């Protein structure tokens, strides 16, 4: 029934789950933006001036 | 940059954590752990007592009361060897105790 004691502990290992690189090389994704408001196609004068 | 076969044979090496400070010096000191009867329901494989012995002080390492430690359980603890020759890291399960020194009531 001994549990004698050993001696100091000569080094330690840390294991843990470690992040894809394929997930990490992927080029970005922006938003595309909206176009600015162009003019409408079809515009002509509807109005004649009187007389 | 060292490489070791890990080995995984197979019990579980007790590992002390002093409340007081680092055992530094170590002499006559008698260590002796305590195991639950019922073996049926499974609270016995958790349910473990490392009682130290030295003639000034008791020192007690539960698993389950206050003060029970929770670093063995949302994370395993685990003994390499190293046999150097043979260079086979061998590993073996491990527990932590967080001794405390009895007094009284």
């Amino acid at each position: 029934g001994g549990l004698t004691c050993a001696s100091a502990p000569q080094g330690t290992l840390r294991i843990l789950e470690g992040p894809q690189q394929s997930l990490s090389g992927s080029p970005l994704q922006p938003i595309p933006a909206s176009p600015p408001p162009q003019i409408p196609p079809g515009l002509r004068p509807r109005f004649c001036a009187f007389g | 940059l060292p490489s070791a076969r890990w080995q995984y044979c197979g019990q579980r090496a007790v590992l002390v954590q002093f409340s007081n400070g680092k055992l530094q010096s170590p002499g006559n000191m008698r260590f002796t752990l305590y195991e639950n009867k019922d073996s049926t329901n499974p609270r016995k494989r958790n349910q473990r007592i490392l009682a130290a012995e030295t003639d000034r002080l008791s020192y007690v390492g539960n698993n389950f009361g206050t003060g029970a430690l929770k670093c063995n359980t949302l994370c395993r603890h685990f003994v390499g060897i190293l046999n150097k020759t043979s260079g086979q890291m061998e590993v073996y399960d491990a527990e932590l105790f967080n001794m405390q020194p009895l007094f009284s009531d």
